[PDB]
RNA sequence: AACGCGAAGAACCUUACCAAAUCUUGACAUCCUUUGACAACUCUAGAGAUAGAGCCUUCCCCUUCGGGGGACAAAGUGACA
RNA sequence: CCAUCAUUAAGUUGGGCACUCUAAGUUGACUGCCGGUGACAAACCGGAGGAAGGUGGGGAUGACGUCAAAUCAUCAUGCCCCUUAUGAUUUGGGCUACACACGUGCUACAAUGGACAAUACAAAGGGCAGCGAAACCGCGAGGUCAAGCAAAUCCCAUAAAGUUGUUCUCAGUUCGGAUUGUAGUCUGCAACUCGACUACAUGAAGCUGGAAUCGCUAGUAAUCGUAGAUCAGCAUGCUACGG
């Protein structure tokens, strides 16, 4: 994770530059742990596979300094 | 469950990040020694029987 | 209590080595390449009276020393069986040179073929204590001076599992200078496993 | 030119090198004869139990004994022990020229 | 700004906010002071001279303004990061098993 | 005076977690008037024949063992408390005899 | 003249020799005071010559090796005594009844494995 | 072995600069944590301020103060049961010598100063003048023991 | 005499657990039969294993005919794993 | 490994100084040797004799046996069970969750300290593309190549505590540094779950701890730092090391 290459998932990159072309579609089935968020992935949908259930999330543009794991839950905690 | 993991070893993985050890007849992977790669029973066996080369026991 | 085995004890500092070769680059592959054919050769001769083998390497002619308490059975018909062996020895790694075979007299002093030809004695499930008593009487009269065995597991066929050991003789255990010798088998009955341990000296 | 003797056990490298220093001083050699230089051990501590125990384990070690031989007068007399290998057992020579 | 006297300036500066041992360095860079400065210091006309230098820095109380909103902006995108904030999670990953107490 | 219950191979209910500290716990705690200690309870079901309870109370001289083999685990640890309370008095008449009248002289 | 006798104490070996003239060591071929740390252990550094009273007689200069500084130090008063008794050879029962000429008699302790360290075995809970 | 007889007692070193053994002995129990220059120097500095505010050297005062520090009876505890189990013993000179260093030093950690520069020779000049916390346990002990005779 | 113990190295692997995606002579071993004799390498489609094509169709000896021994395993089951 | 020779950058180089040291192959400590009043009964007690003295210190070695003690998850096999699965194959989670409760350790709650400058002294062990110097370029974690080498020499590697001097002045203050945003350093397909440091910030509990409880008889408690096995990366653990 040096400056030398900011990561980007490329299985998912490829699948995303059809996508804002034209008018985009609302769903991306992918896992998307591996990758950060630069300004071509906003407004695209993304149904990030937490281990369970794959839960969608799109994309703002405060989202830029982060990366796309982070978001989907996977302890399911509530609990107490 | 054995030896379904002793065969994953052997194939070349994808990753070298992967890099998996276990033993040649030990089915643990988990106290390897990578100049004799072998477990730590089976080491503690085969050398109280000789068959490794000079290795004393203890008591230095 | 937990009595650890009487040759570990004694590995170089008053016995020697079954495998008495060097390697400082790559130790670890080519000592597997021993019990490779530490599992080869107790796969074919299927106990012909083998107590223990060596190994020793030099200048890929790699050696090997057998027992064989009854000798000429890996020899073959005049070098039969011997020739036989190197026809695959030679395979399973590259050179295998120079394999031969020494003989030893009393052929049941030697504590690798005493632990054995009584566990063979178990499968035809025949009076274990005299089966005992076999090995302890013929030990002293064959020229043994210190004579010690068990069984431990499924002992006679019934559930619980008890210790049963004979002895009569000088067995230092704890002496250095003594030349014991202990050997365990895996004598199966079809009801578990059955091990049993001896104890020569001299 | 430092011919390197290192071997496992004691008593063999000590008669291994009873033979160079023989069988060169029957040639025209020199010797300076050999030095012990000190022992490389490695001690490897496995623990005793089966499954569970720590606080009760047996170390391991293995002891090379290194010593190395040097002669300063080459004839193709002493070089015969150098073409003339013997007890290969238990002992590497790294002959160096 | 509000930095208390009868002490060295090496500590002294300290006592605001933002400021950690670099008025060891970067505050003695710009401004000739030395170490041994008590309230005994004439530090007027260096004190105008320090407030060149701390012109350029957040630390004075402002600094905290934008570190308020940094978790602010991070609870709004709703991340791991941000979750453990609102939720008392240590945040940086930690085992949050009997020895995780600062946070409660 | 906590219960650090366990159950090789049984899945324990909250029936015996009230039934434990009435008899185990209760009958214990006016026996030793300075207390600060630790119990623990197994509970081993055999297939074959039967499950055991096993109830260790270390102290600060002697501890305090006992075994049933019941399958009753309810009707076993009403004879767990009687071997409990054997052993307490055990201990304390052992400690008890200070009053001996010894003048000096 | 060089007497010259070495001395051992504590993983640290130190030999010396005798050159007459008078009291003054050059251990490492520098000044005691700034090599020694804190001058009081020099005093009884100084026992071993005490008892045949050769103060200003003979300069030492040792050459130490290893150790730490009461490691060096307590090797070469031992240094000194085995270069002191072919000095003076008759006073041997001077050094023999008082201190100096004794050994190397203890080092540290083997750390046994199954233990924290050097048989102080690690705390447990439940007596 | 302390039940197969008595312990061999060993030898100390005196100190070079007082030629005392006593020095050395209190340079041993102000050895907090084994660093022997760091508490050494401390009391070669601890002496020099008994030295300035009394006239006579330090070897002389130390030997003083610590004479007011040294009781003379203590309690042993015998298990007699309901009795007082705390019979007034004397103290064999070994541990006479001893408990007095170590009132000496428990209580100099205990003042208003931080440095053992003049925490130390504080209680010094107390015990040499027979007063001070260091002196006044010694009568909490002949306050106890001597009112507890019953036992002798 | 359990509790910095099996763990002398849990991001993936380990991993035995769970949720998904797809496999049944099984990623492994053995008789084996035709030994069909390397799909021994790249593009495309893909969470990804896998799937579809482009493909180094062989490998050594010794007869004389093209077999047997090591030849890869595409299919097979008496079996077995 | 350099007393005596010097052209000491120290090449510890020239010679070899081989002497000491060190590194390895062997000679020697047992109540052998005396005196006790001590009577013979061995011991004990006190000497001298060697460097060592009373199984020298320590390790290895754990009798008959106890606990149906602990592992059918290192293995190995009696019996039972499973066979479109209770076996497989993949990336994605989890083993790292938490209002909590006991174990075991680390760092502390300071002026026998803290911060900054100087200046010493070790042992053990590792280095099969691994250890990577001296230079640089970076505040730093570190990057770029060659210098050496498969090693008593080359490297990891300048141990640290100490010592010397200047400081703060006795407050939750220059005590420590937990926790949060800024560096993106490095390893690795990839550090979000879920690493490792350092960089400027922020600075919380904490003023030596109740009843109780544990370790330890000399190079031992105590402390200080260095190594290695695992390992691409990663210990406050473990195992060895000396001060």
């Amino acid at each position: 994770s040096i400056k030398k290459g900011p990561f980007v998932d490329e299985h998912l990159m490829k699948k995303v530059e059809a996508q804002e072309g034209s008018e985009k579609k609302q769903v991306i089935k992918t896992w998307s742990r591996r990758s950060t968020i630069f300004p071509n992935f906003i407004g695209h949908t993304f149904a990030v596979y937490d281990g369970r259930k794959h839960v969608p999330v799109y994309v703002t543009e405060d989202m830029v300094g982060h990366k796309l794991g982070e978001f989907a839950p996977t302890r399911t905690f509530k609990g107490h | 469950a054995k030896t379904s993991m002793v065969a994953k070893q052997q194939k070349k993985q994808k990753y070298a990040v992967r890099e998996y050890t276990r033993c040649e007849r030990c089915g643990r992977p988990h106290s390897v020694y990578r100049k004799f790669k072998l477990c730590r029973i089976c080491f503690r066996e085969l050398a109280y029987k000789g068959q490794i080369p000079g290795v004393r026991k203890a008591s230095w | 209590g937990q009595k650890i085995n009487p040759i570990g004890l004694r590995v170089g500092i008053i016995r020697d080595w079954e495998a008495k070769w060097y390697a400082e680059k790559d130790f670890a592959s080519l000592l597997h390449e021993d019990l490779k054919i530490r599992k080869f050769i107790d796969n074919e001769l299927k106990e012909a009276s083998v107590s223990h083998v060596e190994i020793e390497r030099a200048a890929n002619r790699i050696n090997i020393a057998i027992h064989t308490g009854k000798p000429g059975m890996v020899i073959g018909k005049g070098g039969s069986e011997i020739e036989k062996l190197r026809n695959k020895l030679n395979a399973l790694t590259d050179k295998k040179v120079h394999i031969n075979v020494i003989e030893i007299k009393k052929v049941d002093l030697d504590a690798r073929l005493v632990a054995e030809n009584i566990a063979r004695q178990l499968e035809n499930r025949a009076s274990f204590r005299r089966v005992q008593k076999q090995a302890i009487t013929r030990a002293m009269k064959l020229g043994a001076k210190g004579i010690k065995t068990q069984v431990s597991g499924r002992l006679g066929g019934a559930d619980i599992a008890r210790a049963e050991q004979y002895s009569e003789g000088t067995v230092p255990l704890h002496t250095l200078r003594a030349d014991i010798d202990y050997a365990h088998a895996e004598a199966d009955t079809t009801y578990g496993k059955l091990g049993v341990k001896v104890w020569i000296y001299r | 030119i430092r011919i390197r003797l290192k071997a496992y056990d004691h008593r063999v490298i000590d008669q291994s090198a009873e033979k160079i220093v023989e069988t060169a001083k029957r040639s025209g050699a020199d010797v300076s004869g050999p030095i012990p230089l000190p022992t490389e051990k490695s001690v490897y501590t496995i623990i005793r139990a089966v499954h569970k125990y720590k606080d009760s384990r047996e170390q391991f070690e293995q002891r090379t004994h290194k010593r190395l031989i040097d002669i300063v007068n080459p004839t193709p007399k002493t070089v015969d022990a150098l073409m003339g290998l013997n007890l290969p057992s238990g002992v590497d020579i790294e002959i160096k020229l | 700004v509000d930095i208390p006297r009868e002490k060295r300036v090496v500590i002294s500066l300290t006592y605001i906010y933002g400021i950690g041992t670099s008025t060891a360095q970067k505050i003695l860079e710009e401004a000739n002071v030395s170490a041994d400065t008590r309230v005994k210091d004439l530090t007027d006309d260096e004190l105008g001279r320090i407030r060149e230098v701390v012109d350029g820095y957040k630390v004075e109380g402002d600094l905290r303004r934008e570190t308020n909103l940094n978790i602010k902006r991070l609870m709004e995108i709703s991340s791991y990061r941000g979750i453990r904030h609102r939720r008392g999670l240590p945040v940086r990953g930690q085992k949050t098993k009997n020895n995780a107490r600062t946070r409660k | 005076i906590r219960f650090e219950i366990h159950g090789d191979n049984l899945t324990i209910t909250d029936a015996i977690r009230n039934y434990i500290e009435e008899k185990i716990g209760k009958l214990e705690r006016y026996f030793n008037d300075v207390p600060n200690a630790v119990a623990h309870v197994k509970v081993k079901t055999y297939s074959n024949s039967a499950t055991k309870i096993e109830v260790t109370i270390p102290l600060k001289n002697v501890t305090l063992r006992a075994e049933e083999r019941n399958d009753d685990l309810y009707a076993g640890i009403d004879l767990i408390n009687n071997k409990l309370e054997r052993q307490v008095r055990k201990y304390k008449t052992r400690i008890n005899r200070k009053s001996r009248d010894r003048g000096d002289q | 003249v060089e007497y010259r006798g070495t001395g051992r104490r504590k993983n640290s070996v130190a030999r010396v020799r005798l050159v007459p003239g008078e009291g003054n060591i050059t251990v490492n071929n520098r000044d005691v005071r700034e090599y020694l740390p804190f001058e009081s252990l020099i005093l009884d550094l100084n026992q071993p010559f005490d008892v045949t009273e050769t103060k200003g007689n003979y300069d030492v200069l040792v050459n130490v090796h290893g150790g730490g500084f009461t490691g060096q130090a307590q090797a070469i008063r031992h240094g000194i005594a085995r270069a002191l008794l072919e000095a003076d050879p008759e006073y041997r029962g001077s050094l023999k009844r008082a201190g100096l000429l004794t050994r190397d008699p203890r080092m540290k302790e083997r750390k046994k494995p199954g233990l924290k360290a050097a048989r102080r075995s690690p705390q447990f809970s439940k007596r | 072995m302390p039940r197969k007889g008595s312990v061999p007692k060993r030898d100390v070193l005196p100190d070079p600069i007082h030629n005392s053994k006593l020095v050395t002995k209190l340079i041993n129990k102000i050895m907090l944590d084994g660093k022997r220059g760091t508490a050494q120097r401390i009391l070669y500095s601890a002496f020099d301020l008994v030295e300035q505010r009394s006239g006579r050297d330090a070897l002389e005062v130390f030997e003083e103060a610590i004479n007011n520090i040294m009781p003379v009876l203590e309690v042993k505890a015998r298990r007699v049961g309901g009795s007082n189990y705390q019979v007034p013993v004397e103290v064999r000179p070994e541990r006479r010598t001893t408990l007095g260093l170590r009132w000496l030093v428990n209580y100099a950690r205990l003042r208003g100063e931080k440095t053992m520069e003049d925490r130390l020779a504080n209680e010094i000049l107390d015990a040499a003048n027979n007063t001070g916390g260091a002196v006044k346990k010694r009568e909490d002990t002949h306050k106890m023991a001597e009112a507890n005779k019953a036992f002798a």
